[PDB]
RNA sequence: CGAUGUCGGCUCGUCGCAUCCUGGGGCUGAAGAAGGUCCCAAGGGUUGGGCUGUUCGCCCAUUAAAGCGGCACGCGAGCUGGGUUCAGAACGUCGUGAGACAGUUCGGUCUCUAUCCGCCACGGGCGCAGGAGGCUUGAGGGGGGCUCUUCCUAGUACGAGAGGACCGGAAGGGACGCACCUCUGGUUUCCCAGCUGUCCCUCCAGGGGCAUAAGCUGGGUAGCCAUGUGCGGAAGGGAUAACCGCUGAAAGCAUCUAAGCGGGAAGCCCGCCCCAAGAUGAGGCCUCCCACGGCAGCCGGUAAGGACCCGGGAAGACCACCCGGUGGAUGGGCCGGGGGUGUAAGCGCCGCGAGGCGUUGAGCCGACCGGUCCCAAUCGUCCGAGGUCU
RNA sequence: GAAUGCCGGCAUGAGUAACGAUAAAGAGGGUGAGAAUCCCUCUCGCCGUAAGCCCAAGGGUUCCUACGCAAUGGUCGUCAG
RNA sequence: CGUGAGGGAAAGGUGAAAAGAACCCCGGGAGGGGAGUGAAAUAGAGCCUGAAACCGUGGGCUUACAAGCAGUCACGGCCCC
C-alpha cells in the first residue's frame, strides 16, 4: 500500500488523444512522516503523515511534543496510511505516475436532515389523483401484529452526507510534481477545500 | 432520448410519415433510445401505396434526436426532430433513399448503408 | 440546504426585504446612528456602504443610482455634500455594528447599534 | 379475495 | 493556496490563443477534425452562433444551421484541439446574448432580426490591412 | 390521521426525568474594564457606556 | 360485537423455497446447437404497455427470466377509495302491496397535535482509578452480491446437410448502487435587460411602488441537481452442496469410505466499502502536566488542557462537528479577476417624429477565485491533576 | 373501590399544539416604575362598487373628558368597546 | 341557558371584643419585613378546625452492565433511636 494526504482543489477537463477527460485536481504533497507504527510497538504497520503547515501559536504543548520527537514543523492535519512504509521521511506526489489507478477518500457533502426521497431514492406519493399530504412520504414501514415492530436498518429520513466516502479505481491522469498536483479522472467526494486521502488502488 | 409513446418522423421513402415507438430494443429494460438504437414502432401515419401502411409494426433505427448527444471529444450535436429509418431484421433500410442529415454515430454501430444514403453525416 | 448562499431572508418576501433595507438606510443616513436587532444591523452595513461608496464617486450616474434606493433628493444631497467627504480616504468600512447588552422586554430580541464611522 | 365488508364506513 | 489559480495552471497547457473573436449573431464556419474510420478529416460546420457560455478555459459556443431541411445545432468547446480554424463569414447584430428565439423563426424573419453588424464588419475590413 | 393519544398517565418519575435537561444556564458575564461592573462580553457596557476603551453611548 | 375497518391499487419492504433466470451437477430416446427430466443452490435479478375496480386472466412488444407463496388474503393512527354495507334514482325480475333480489345501473362526509415499545437521525450525563491533546487496533455489525450481446478461438470439434460448440481470450451494453458538477441539461424571489397599465418623485429626461407570496417577458453565476460524469458488482484465498474421483478393507472379487487423500457452485467464510472499545471484556501507541496549601473523604488555589463569549462555515432543526478571534484574513466593506447581462446615464450628430448612430462590450453587477486590517471577532471569566489497595 | 356513577378538587398529555386570514413593516422623538405593542414625525405596504361615506334593523351608554391597569384583551400595555 | 313554554346553580363560620394592624422599611402596585393588638395572628380579613389527591424546599438511605404487577422472604452495607 501507499498513500498521501491532500486537499481537493476543483474540477476541469483536459484533452488527451482528442478526448475530453473530466478531472479533479488534488493538491497532495508534501507530507512529512511524523510517526511510524510498528508491529513490535503498535501491533500493526503504518505511517502517520502530517499535512499543511500550522501557526505554532496555535499548537498546544502535548501536540508540540509529538512533532518535536519527529523533528517536524507543526502541521495542521495528522493522518495514517496503513501497511505503507516509505524509505524517506517525506511523502510527495511522485509516488504516483500517470496510468496508475488510485482510491480516493473524502468527506461527502452534507445534506443535513434528508427526506426519504433524496436519501434513499424512494418514490414518494402521487401528486394528484387524491394523494393526501403524502407526496414525499415513505409509505408503509411494516406489517401488522406479526412481527409488530420495525426492522433495524429500515431506510428512513435522517441525516445524510458529511460522512467518509471512498470511490475506487480512479485513473491518475497526470502529476505535476513542481506544484504538488494530482489529476484524477472523474469525481472525488466532498467539497473543494476538503481534505482527501489518495491511496494506491485495491482493485486488480 | 426516445421512449414508448414517442413519435418519430421517418426519414426515408418507405411510405411511412410518422411512427410511434412501442419498445426500445436494447436489453431487458432500457428507458431510452438514442441515435443508433433500434426500436419497435407502430406506423401511425403513412402515404397511399407505400411499402408500409398505417398499423404495421416495424423496426427502425433512430438517426436524429432533439435531445443533444455528447461525444468523447467534448462536443455535442442536436437536431430539430426525432427521426428514424425503417429497417429489416438484418438492419438494412427498407427504403432506397434517406432524407436529412444523420448522426455519425450510426457508422460506428454498423448502419453503413444508411450513412452512405444520407445527404449529410454530422 | 443553504450551501454557500449569501443573504439573510429575514422572514420577509422579496419586495418587503428590499424596503426593509431602504428604509433602514434612509434612517441611518438621516441620524448617523440607529438601534436595531443584531441580524438587521449586520445586514445593513453593506447595503449602506455601497451607497456611501457611490456618493464618493460624486457623478450624476452615481447620484441617480443612489436615488433608486434612497429616493429623497435632500437626503442624497446630504449624502454627497456632507457625508461622503468624510470618507474620501477611507477604503470601505464606512459603518460599524456594536451589540447592546439588554434584550427587548416584549420578545427578548438582542439589540445592536449601527452607526456611520468617524 | 372479494369478500363482503364486515364493518360500515363512518358518521359524525 | 489559491485553488482558482491552481486550476488555471492546470488548464494553461491546453489554452488556445489563435481563434478569431465572435459574438452571438455572427455567422461562423468551424473547421472541425473528425474521425470516420480509419481516416480523419476536416468537415466544415457553418452557421449562426446562438450561444457562448463563458467559463474561462471551459467556455463553449453553440452553432446553428439548417441542413437539408432539418435544423442542426452543434456545441463546440472554444479550446477544442479538434478545431483546425474558424472563419468569420458574417457579423450579425444581436440585441441579446442568447438567440434561442431564432429556432422558431422563418429564414426571412431571422434575416430581419439579425441585421449585418456594419460597425464590426468595417472593423474587420479595417484590420485585414497588414504591414 | 386517527387522533393519537397518551396510553397511560406519565409518572411523576418519568415526567421529571424528561426535565433533567430543563435547567437554565446562568448568564455569561465579565467585568467592564472601566467601571468594573458585571456585563455580558462583546456588548457595550450598559453602566458607563464604554466599549473597546472609548465612550460610545449615553447611559 | 362498552368495534380486531373490510377487496384492489400505491408506497415500503422482509421471509420461505415446492427455483422463473443466472451458477454447479446426474440421466437422456444427450452427435453439435438446442431441449426434456431430476438433484444442489434463496446471492442477486425477475421489464413496459392494451382491457377490466379487479386480484386473476387474456392480449401486444420485449427479456436471462418475465417464479410461486407467507407476513391480520403484510402494510387505510402511511395514501388512495375504482369494488363492496347506509340514506337518492332507474332497469329486468319477484311481490296485491309496502318493498325485495351472490342480478344490473348513475351518485354518494376516509378523523391537523404520537405517551410507551419499535424504527431513523442527533445530543446531554456518567463511566472507562491521575488529569489532558492527538493518532489508532477492530471484537462485533451493516453495505454490496444481477446479467446480456458481439468478436477471437473457429465456420474449427460434431453433422449428410442445415446448423454449430466445450475450454480459453477481447470488446460493448441494460437495470441498480455510491459520489460528483468539468461538460451536457435544469433551477437560480431580484444578477442584468426589455415591456404594459397606473400612481408618484420633478415639468422634460431619468427613476421608484404596485399589478404574486417575482406584474409580465428574455436571459442567468455560485449552490442544490439528472437527463450529464467518474467509479462499483470483482479478483483472489479458504471450506463445502449435489455430483465426480484416488487409494481401500469388512466381503481373496467389487466398493468415493469403514482408516486416509482429491476435485467441485452466482451459494458459505475471508477479501472490498461503511459503522464500531458503553467491546462496562470500557483495548493500543505518541506526546503534555505533575510531585500545591487546610482539618481511596472534604475544602482552597492552580498545571497540561478544556469550556463560556464572539466572527463564521458546501457542518447544521436545536445540539453537535469544524475553522478563526487583532501574535488575525473569520465574516462585512473595498480593490483585482471570474461570471451574468448585452453597448447605462449624460452629451454630440442625423431624422418633422417614433427612433437611429457615436461615445461603448458600455453601465450595472448575489453567492465563485483571490488581495487588502477600512468595519467588526473589544475586554475577559469560569472549570480544571496532586494520582485507592493487593 | 369500581355503577363510561354524582358533586368538587387536583394531576397527565406539556412548557407541547396554538396565539384566528401571508395587506408588512423600519426608524427617530415623547411618556412612564416598566414600552416591538400607548402618543407624535418621517419612510414603507394594504383596501378604494371598499376594507371609504350615509340610512334602516338589531344593540343599549358602548359616545366625550378626567383619573386608573387587578381582571377582561389570545402577548405586552402607560392603551382600550 | 332557552325564540318561548320552560330549565336552573353555586355561594354559611376572624375574635370574647375590631382591639381589623398607627408608624418605619423594600416595592409602581400587589405582596411582604418590623412595630403594635390579642389568651392565641400558619385566628390577618384569600380569616375556626384545616384531612386527601396534587406541587415544592431541606435532610437520611439509594441508583448510570441492567429485565419489570414493583412486592415478599433472606442476608449484608449505611443512617437513626
Ligand atoms: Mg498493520
Ligand atoms: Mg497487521
Ligand atoms: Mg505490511
Ligand atoms: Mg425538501
Ligand atoms: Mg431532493
Ligand atoms: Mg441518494
Ligand atoms: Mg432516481
Ligand atoms: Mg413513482
Ligand atoms: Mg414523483
Ligand atoms: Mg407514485
Ligand atoms: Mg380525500
Ligand atoms: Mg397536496
Ligand atoms: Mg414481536
Ligand atoms: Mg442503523
Ligand atoms: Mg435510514
Ligand atoms: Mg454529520
Ligand atoms: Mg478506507
Ligand atoms: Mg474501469
Ligand atoms: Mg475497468
Ligand atoms: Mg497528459
Ligand atoms: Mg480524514
Ligand atoms: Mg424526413
Ligand atoms: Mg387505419
Ligand atoms: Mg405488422
Ligand atoms: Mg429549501
Ligand atoms: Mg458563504
Ligand atoms: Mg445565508
Ligand atoms: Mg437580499
Ligand atoms: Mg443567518
Ligand atoms: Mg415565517
Ligand atoms: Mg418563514
Ligand atoms: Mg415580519
Ligand atoms: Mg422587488
Ligand atoms: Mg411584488
Ligand atoms: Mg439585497
Ligand atoms: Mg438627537
Ligand atoms: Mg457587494
Ligand atoms: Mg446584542
Ligand atoms: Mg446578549
Ligand atoms: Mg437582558
Ligand atoms: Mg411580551
Ligand atoms: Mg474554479
Ligand atoms: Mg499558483
Ligand atoms: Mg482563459
Ligand atoms: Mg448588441
Ligand atoms: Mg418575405
Ligand atoms: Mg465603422
Ligand atoms: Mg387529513
Ligand atoms: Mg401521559
Ligand atoms: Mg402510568
Ligand atoms: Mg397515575
Ligand atoms: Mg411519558
Ligand atoms: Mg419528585
Ligand atoms: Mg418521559
Ligand atoms: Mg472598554
Ligand atoms: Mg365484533
Ligand atoms: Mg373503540
Ligand atoms: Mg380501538
Ligand atoms: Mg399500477
Ligand atoms: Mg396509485
Ligand atoms: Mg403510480
Ligand atoms: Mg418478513
Ligand atoms: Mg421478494
Ligand atoms: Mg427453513
Ligand atoms: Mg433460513
Ligand atoms: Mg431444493
Ligand atoms: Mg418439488
Ligand atoms: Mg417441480
Ligand atoms: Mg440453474
Ligand atoms: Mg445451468
Ligand atoms: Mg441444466
Ligand atoms: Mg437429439
Ligand atoms: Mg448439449
Ligand atoms: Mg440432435
Ligand atoms: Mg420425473
Ligand atoms: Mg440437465
Ligand atoms: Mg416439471
Ligand atoms: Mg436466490
Ligand atoms: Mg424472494
Ligand atoms: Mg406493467
Ligand atoms: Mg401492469
Ligand atoms: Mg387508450
Ligand atoms: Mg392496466
Ligand atoms: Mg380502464
Ligand atoms: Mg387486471
Ligand atoms: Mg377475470
Ligand atoms: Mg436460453
Ligand atoms: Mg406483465
Ligand atoms: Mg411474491
Ligand atoms: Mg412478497
Ligand atoms: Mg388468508
Ligand atoms: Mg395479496
Ligand atoms: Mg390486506
Ligand atoms: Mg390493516
Ligand atoms: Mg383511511
Ligand atoms: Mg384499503
Ligand atoms: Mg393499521
Ligand atoms: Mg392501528
Ligand atoms: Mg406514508
Ligand atoms: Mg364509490
Ligand atoms: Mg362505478
Ligand atoms: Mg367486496
Ligand atoms: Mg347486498
Ligand atoms: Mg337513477
Ligand atoms: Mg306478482
Ligand atoms: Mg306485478
Ligand atoms: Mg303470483
Ligand atoms: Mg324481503
Ligand atoms: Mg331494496
Ligand atoms: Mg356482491
Ligand atoms: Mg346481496
Ligand atoms: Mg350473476
Ligand atoms: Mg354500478
Ligand atoms: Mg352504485
Ligand atoms: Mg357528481
Ligand atoms: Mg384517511
Ligand atoms: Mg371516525
Ligand atoms: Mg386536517
Ligand atoms: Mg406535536
Ligand atoms: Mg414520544
Ligand atoms: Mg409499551
Ligand atoms: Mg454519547
Ligand atoms: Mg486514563
Ligand atoms: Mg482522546
Ligand atoms: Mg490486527
Ligand atoms: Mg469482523
Ligand atoms: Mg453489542
Ligand atoms: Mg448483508
Ligand atoms: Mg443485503
Ligand atoms: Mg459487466
Ligand atoms: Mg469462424
Ligand atoms: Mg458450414
Ligand atoms: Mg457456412
Ligand atoms: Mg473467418
Ligand atoms: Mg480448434
Ligand atoms: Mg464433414
Ligand atoms: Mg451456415
Ligand atoms: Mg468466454
Ligand atoms: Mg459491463
Ligand atoms: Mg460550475
Ligand atoms: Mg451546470
Ligand atoms: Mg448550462
Ligand atoms: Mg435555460
Ligand atoms: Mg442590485
Ligand atoms: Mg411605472
Ligand atoms: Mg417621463
Ligand atoms: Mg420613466
Ligand atoms: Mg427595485
Ligand atoms: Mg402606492
Ligand atoms: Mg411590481
Ligand atoms: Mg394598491
Ligand atoms: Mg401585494
Ligand atoms: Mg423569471
Ligand atoms: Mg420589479
Ligand atoms: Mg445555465
Ligand atoms: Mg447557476
Ligand atoms: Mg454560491
Ligand atoms: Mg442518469
Ligand atoms: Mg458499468
Ligand atoms: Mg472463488
Ligand atoms: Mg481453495
Ligand atoms: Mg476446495
Ligand atoms: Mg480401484
Ligand atoms: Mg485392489
Ligand atoms: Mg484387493
Ligand atoms: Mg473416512
Ligand atoms: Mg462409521
Ligand atoms: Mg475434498
Ligand atoms: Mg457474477
Ligand atoms: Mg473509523
Ligand atoms: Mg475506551
Ligand atoms: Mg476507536
Ligand atoms: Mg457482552
Ligand atoms: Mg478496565
Ligand atoms: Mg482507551
Ligand atoms: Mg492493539
Ligand atoms: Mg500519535
Ligand atoms: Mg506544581
Ligand atoms: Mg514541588
Ligand atoms: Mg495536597
Ligand atoms: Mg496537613
Ligand atoms: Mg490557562
Ligand atoms: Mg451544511
Ligand atoms: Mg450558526
Ligand atoms: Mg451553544
Ligand atoms: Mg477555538
Ligand atoms: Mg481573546
Ligand atoms: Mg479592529
Ligand atoms: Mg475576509
Ligand atoms: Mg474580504
Ligand atoms: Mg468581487
Ligand atoms: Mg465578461
Ligand atoms: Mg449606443
Ligand atoms: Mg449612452
Ligand atoms: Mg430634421
Ligand atoms: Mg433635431
Ligand atoms: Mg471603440
Ligand atoms: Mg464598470
Ligand atoms: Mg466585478
Ligand atoms: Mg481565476
Ligand atoms: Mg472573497
Ligand atoms: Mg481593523
Ligand atoms: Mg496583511
Ligand atoms: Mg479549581
Ligand atoms: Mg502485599
Ligand atoms: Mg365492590
Ligand atoms: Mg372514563
Ligand atoms: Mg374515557
Ligand atoms: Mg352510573
Ligand atoms: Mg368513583
Ligand atoms: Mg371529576
Ligand atoms: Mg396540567
Ligand atoms: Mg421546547
Ligand atoms: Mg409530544
Ligand atoms: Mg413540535
Ligand atoms: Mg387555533
Ligand atoms: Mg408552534
Ligand atoms: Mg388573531
Ligand atoms: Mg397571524
Ligand atoms: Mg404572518
Ligand atoms: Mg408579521
Ligand atoms: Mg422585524
Ligand atoms: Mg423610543
Ligand atoms: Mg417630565
Ligand atoms: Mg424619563
Ligand atoms: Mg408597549
Ligand atoms: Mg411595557
Ligand atoms: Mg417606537
Ligand atoms: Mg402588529
Ligand atoms: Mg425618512
Ligand atoms: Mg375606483
Ligand atoms: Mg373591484
Ligand atoms: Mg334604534
Ligand atoms: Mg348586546
Ligand atoms: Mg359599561
Ligand atoms: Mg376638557
Ligand atoms: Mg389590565
Ligand atoms: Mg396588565
Ligand atoms: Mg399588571
Ligand atoms: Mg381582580
Ligand atoms: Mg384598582
Ligand atoms: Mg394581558
Ligand atoms: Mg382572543
Ligand atoms: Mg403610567
Ligand atoms: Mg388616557
Ligand atoms: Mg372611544
Ligand atoms: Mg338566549
Ligand atoms: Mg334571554
Ligand atoms: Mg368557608
Ligand atoms: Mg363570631
Ligand atoms: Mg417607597
Ligand atoms: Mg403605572
Ligand atoms: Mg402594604
Ligand atoms: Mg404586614
Ligand atoms: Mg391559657
Ligand atoms: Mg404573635
Ligand atoms: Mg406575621
Ligand atoms: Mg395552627
Ligand atoms: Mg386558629
Ligand atoms: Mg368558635
Ligand atoms: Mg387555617
Ligand atoms: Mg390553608
Ligand atoms: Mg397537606
Ligand atoms: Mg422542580
Ligand atoms: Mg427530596
Ligand atoms: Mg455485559
Ligand atoms: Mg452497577
Ligand atoms: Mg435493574
Ligand atoms: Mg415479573
Ligand atoms: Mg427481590
Ligand atoms: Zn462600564
Amino acid at each position: 500500500m501507499k498513500g498521501i494526504l491532500g486537499v481537493k482543489v476543483g474540477m476541469t477537463r483536459i484533452f488527451r488523444d482528442d478526448r475530453a477527460v473530466p478531472v479533479t485536481v488534488i493538491l497532495a504533497g508534501p507530507c512529512p512522516v511524523v510517526q511510524r507504527r510498528t508491529p513490535e510497538k503498535d501491533g500493526y504497520t503504518a505511517v502517520q503523515l502530517g499535512f499543511l503547515p500550522q501557526n505554532p501559536k496555535r499548537v498546544n504543548r502535548p501536540l508540540k511534543g509529538h512533532f518535536a520527537k519527529a523533528g517536524v514543523e507543526p502541521v495542521r492535519i495528522l493522518r495514517e496510511i496503513r501497511d505503507f512504509n516509505p524509505e524517506g521521511d517525506t511523502v510527495t506526489v511522485e509516488i504516483f505516475k500517470p496510468g496508475e489507478r488510485v482510491d480516493v477518500t473524502g468527506t461527502s457533502k452534507g445534506r443535513g436532515f434528508a427526506g426519504v426521497m433524496k436519501r434513499w431514492n424512494f418514490a414518494g406519493g402521487p401528486d394528484s389523483h387524491g394523494a393526501h399530504k403524502i407526496h414525499r412520504h415513505p409509505g408503509s414501514i411494516g406489517n401488522r401484529k406479526t412481527p409488530g415492530r420495525v426492522y433495524k436498518g429500515k431506510k428512513m429520513a435522517g441525516h445524510y452526507g458529511a460522512e467518509r466516502v471512498t470511490v475506487m479505481n480512479l485513473e491518475v491522469v497526470d502529476v505535476i510534481p513542481e506544484e504538488n498536483l494530482l489529476l484524477v479522472k472523474g469525481a472525488v467526494p466532498g467539497p473543494n477545500g476538503g481534505l482527501v486521502i489518495v491511496r494506491e488502488t485495491k482493485k486488480a | 432520448m426516445i421512449q414508448p409513446q414517442t413519435y418519430l418522423e421517418v426519414a426515408d421513402n418507405t411510405g411511412a410519415r410518422k411512427i410511434m415507438c412501442i419498445r426500445v430494443l436494447k436489453g431487458s429494460n432500457a428507458k431510452y433510445a438514442t441515435v443508433g438504437d433500434v426500436i419497435v414502432a407502430s406506423v401511425k401515419e403513412a402515404i397511399p401505396r407505400g411499402a408500409v401502411k398505417e398499423g404495421d409494426v416495424v423496426k427502425a433505427v433512430v438517426v436524429r434526436t432533439k435531445k443533444e448527444i455528447k461525444r468523447p471529444d467534448g462536443s455535442a450535436i442536436r437536431f430539430d426532430d426525432n427521426a428514424a429509418v425503417i429497417i429489416n431484421n438484418q438492419l438494412e433500410p427498407r427504403g432506397t433513399r434517406v432524407f436529412g442529415p444523420v448522426a455519425r454515430e450510426l457508422r460506428e454501430k454498423g448502419f453503413m448503408k444508411i450513412v452512405s444514403l444520407a445527404p449529410e453525416v454530422l | 440546504m443553504r450551501h454557500l448562499k449569501s443573504g439573510r431572508k429575514l422572514n420577509r418576501h422579496s419586495s418587503h426585504r428590499l424596503a426593509l433595507y431602504r428604509n433602514q438606510a434612509k434612517s441611518l443616513l438621516t441620524h448617523g446612528r440607529i438601534t436595531t436587532t443584531v441580524p438587521k444591523a449586520k445586514e445593513l452595513r453593506g447595503f449602506v456602504d455601497h451607497l456611501i461608496h457611490l456618493a464618493k464617486r460624486g457623478d450624476l450616474h452615481a447620484r441617480r443610482l443612489v436615488l433608486r434606493d434612497l429616493q429623497d433628493v435632500k437626503l442624497v444631497r446630504k449624502l454627497f455634500d456632507e457625508i461622503a467627504p468624510r470618507y474620501r480616504d477611507r477604503q470601505g468600512g464606512y459603518t460599524r455594528v456594536l451589540k447592546l447588552a439588554e434584550r427587548r422586554r416584549g420578545d427578548g430580541a438582542p439589540l445592536a447599534l449601527v452607526e456611520l464611522v468617524e | 379475495v372479494d369478500k363482503p365488508p364486515y364493518l360500515p364506513r363512518p358518521r359524525p | 493556496m489559491n485553488r482558482g489559480a491552481l486550476i488555471k495552471l492546470v488548464e494553461s497547457r491546453y489554452v488556445r490563443t489563435d481563434l478569431p473573436e465572435f459574438r452571438p449573431g455572427d455567422t461562423v464556419r468551424v473547421s472541425y477534425k473528425v474521425k470516420e474510420g480509419n481516416r480523419t478529416r476536416i468537415q466544415d460546420f457553418e452557421g449562426i452562433v446562438i450561444r457562448i457560455r463563458r467559463n474561462g478555459f471551459n467556455t463553449t459556443f453553440t452553432v446553428r444551421k439548417v441542413s437539408y431541411g432539418v435544423g442542426v445545432e452543434r456545441i463546440f468547446p472554444l479550446h477544442s484541439p479538434l478545431i483546425q480554424k474558424i472563419d468569420i463569414v458574417q457579423r450579425g447584430r444581436a440585441r441579446r446574448a442568447k438567440l434561442y428565439f431564432i429556432r422558431n423563426l422563418s429564414d426571412r424573419e431571422i434575416r430581419r432580426k439579425l441585421r449585418a453588424d456594419r460597425k464590426r464588419i468595417d472593423q474587420d475590413r479595417a484590420a485585414e490591412r497588414a504591414a | 390521521a386517527k387522533h393519537p393519544v397518551p396510553k397511560k398517565k406519565t409518572s411523576k418519575a418519568r415526567r421529571d426525568a424528561r426535565r433533567s435537561h430543563h435547567a437554565l444556564t446562568p448568564p455569561t458575564l465579565v467585568p467592564c474594564p472601566e467601571c468594573k461592573a458585571m456585563k455580558p462580553p462583546h456588548t457595550v457596557c450598559p453602566e458607563c457606556g464604554y466599549y473597546a476603551g472609548r465612550k460610545v453611548l449615553e447611559v
